[PDB]
RNA sequence: ACCUGCGAGUUAUCAUGUCUAGCAAGAUUAAAGCAUAGAAGUGCUGGAGUCGAAGCGAAAGCGAGUCUUAAAAGGGCGAUUU
RNA sequence: ACUCAGUUAAACUCCGAAUGCUAUUAAAUGAUGAAUAGGAGUGAGACUAUGGGCGAUAAGGUUCAUAGUCGAGAGGGAAAC
RNA sequence: GGGUAGUUUGACUGGGGCGGUCGCCUCCUAAAGAGUAACGGAGGUGCGCAAAGGUUACCUUAGAGUGGUUGGAAAUCACUCUGUAAGUGUAAAGGCAUAAGGUAGCUUAACUGUAAGACUGACAAGUCGAACAGAUACGAAAGUAGGUCUUAGUGAUCUGGC
């Protein structure tokens, strides 16, 4: 009577890449995610796949209203 | 000349040197079943790249003259 | 008699046969320490009474970080945060007096 | 029940897409306005064979 | 068993790195010949060939540019600072 | 089903640390960083102090995470170890 | 055609064998970056869709209570409370009120040549990507569109065919 389980996939490496207050340039990946974990804020866009990137060189900023993280580049 | 190294034919049909150090090479994946592949994929494999700097030196021992 | 009982009640009894005159002296030691580190901007002399062998990665890097590599070791430091802090971390590997 | 089929420029001939298309479902004769990167310009592709 | 002898990274060539010696945008001869000697030498003769001096592109071909392309429009591999 | 009071949950979380991780600045510590070139060896670990899973909150058991030691470390102590 | 000859018939495995398993995806184990084993504990998968795609415009369930021919606890409709528990082709998780939910019109960007700058990573690979040129689709336009809300639906090289 052997296992009837044991199966597991590869981890996907998720999280936040750049922290905030770290200098960007152009295109950056910040946060790689299944879904709005963290949503857009000013001058930064989302891939098709909920990556977060910066449009521009700048400060990455977190911040928070009615509970929901907004990620932005200033 | 009793004893030339032999270079890898195998291996020279698929290396390239340039002309300070790297080693140019083809992409695979572009040579079979392609519906299914994206056409950004499939752009990225038909453009020519460069193998990291770890096989060089494994290369450079399998062609000895190229 | 049974091995795992055996070790675990001759682990007791090292650990129990410590010495309270000992531990008197390094609490009085401690006292000190805290109460020179308490000052502020003063420079201060560290000795290294205690060996970096056996310790935390952590504390050994601070320590090399402060400039004691052995016991002996002579340093004079002058207190701002930065030197507060890492004393504050090595406090029980330290001695501290004072520069008039 | 889905089978590779190809796009083909109406006006040139060539295979230039392919595609998946399902059979059993309509059997008609799919056409599609595609891009004809020889004419750089859009046509009409219609369904064919592979091979 | 003891003791004493014997008893294992060598040679020949190619690739590549370093050191030493020499020349230098050039460097170098291989086979082989002549002369003297009898002294399996070493002084000449011998440049056929190889490695640099331009690379890029599958190639044609073009060239400090070349290819991918209508595009030096952006890059890939180069270089003007060997 | 609803109300009051009191409880369980690694695959429940209306809330949420302490540490750790990341960025900047000022001190502090002096070849510990990085790149290129040449040359290896290793790819059987073990134990202890913690956080775990499996086992039977059994095993000097098996398998992960942090740190130390042995490994490759003499000396002193834990009677020998 | 074992008359005879040359060979193959795997590995992991709490010895081996039997049995079971081998790709990939979701969650926990996993100790609040990432990563992290097991024959640890639970599921799905080798697709479907010419719309279930793109664009524009317009809209919101489920449940509780109440009133109605079939109609009952429950089918359809009205209202109150509740405010996403409903629903997102397909497993689960993370997300989705500006809805990524639902409906309708138009339509094929389910494009070509490309790409600054990155994540993940032994390598080979994989993924995101502003923006540029051509040709469009939709909208008045700004803009969006390089398939599917995202995360599995897959296979190198060699050889051969069109």
């Amino acid at each position: 009577g052997s296992s009837k389980n044991g199966r597991d996939s590869i981890s996907k490496r998720l999280g936040v890449k750049r922290s905030g207050g770290q200098f960007v340039k152009a295109g950056e990946i910040i946060v790689r995610q299944r879904g709005t974990k963290f949503h857009k804020g000013k001058n930064v866009g989302l891939g098709r796949d909920y990556t977060i990137f910066a449009l521009s060189s700048g400060k990455v900023e977190f911040k928070t209203l009615k509970g929901r993280k907004y990620v932005s580049i200033v | 000349m009793a004893n030339k190294m032999k270079t890898r034919k195998s291996a020279k049909k698929r290396y390239s040197f340039t002309v300070n150090g790297k080693v140019k090479y083809k992409k695979q994946n572009l040579r079979h079943i392609l519906t299914k592949k994206s056409s950004k994929r499939k752009r990225n494999l038909r453009k020519s790249g460069n193998l990291s700097c770890f096989e060089v030196k494994r290369i450079k021992t399998l062609l000895p003259y190229g | 008699i049974k091995r795992k009982l055996r070790l675990q009640l001759k682990k007791a009894r090292f650990n129990a046969s410590r010495s309270r005159s000992k531990n008197k002296c390094f609490i009085k030691r401690m006292e000190n320490n805290r109460k020179i580190i308490s000052k502020n901007n003063i420079n201060v002399q560290v000795f290294l009474v205690r060996s970096l062998i056996g310790k935390l990665n952590k504390k050994v890097k601070v320590l090399k970080a402060l400039g004691l590599n052995k016991i002996g070791d002579k340093k004079v430091h002058f207190l701002n945060e930065s030197i507060k802090g890492m004393l504050n971390e090595t406090i029980n590997m330290i001695l501290l007096s004072e520069v008039m | 029940a889905v089978e590779l089929i190809s796009l083909i420029c109406e006006e040139t001939g060539i295979r230039n897409y392919t595609t998946t298309k399902n059979r059993r479902n309509k059997q008609e004769k799919l056409e599609l306005m595609k891009y004809c990167p020889k004419l750089r310009k859009h046509t009409l592709h219609k369904e064919g064979k592979i091979k």
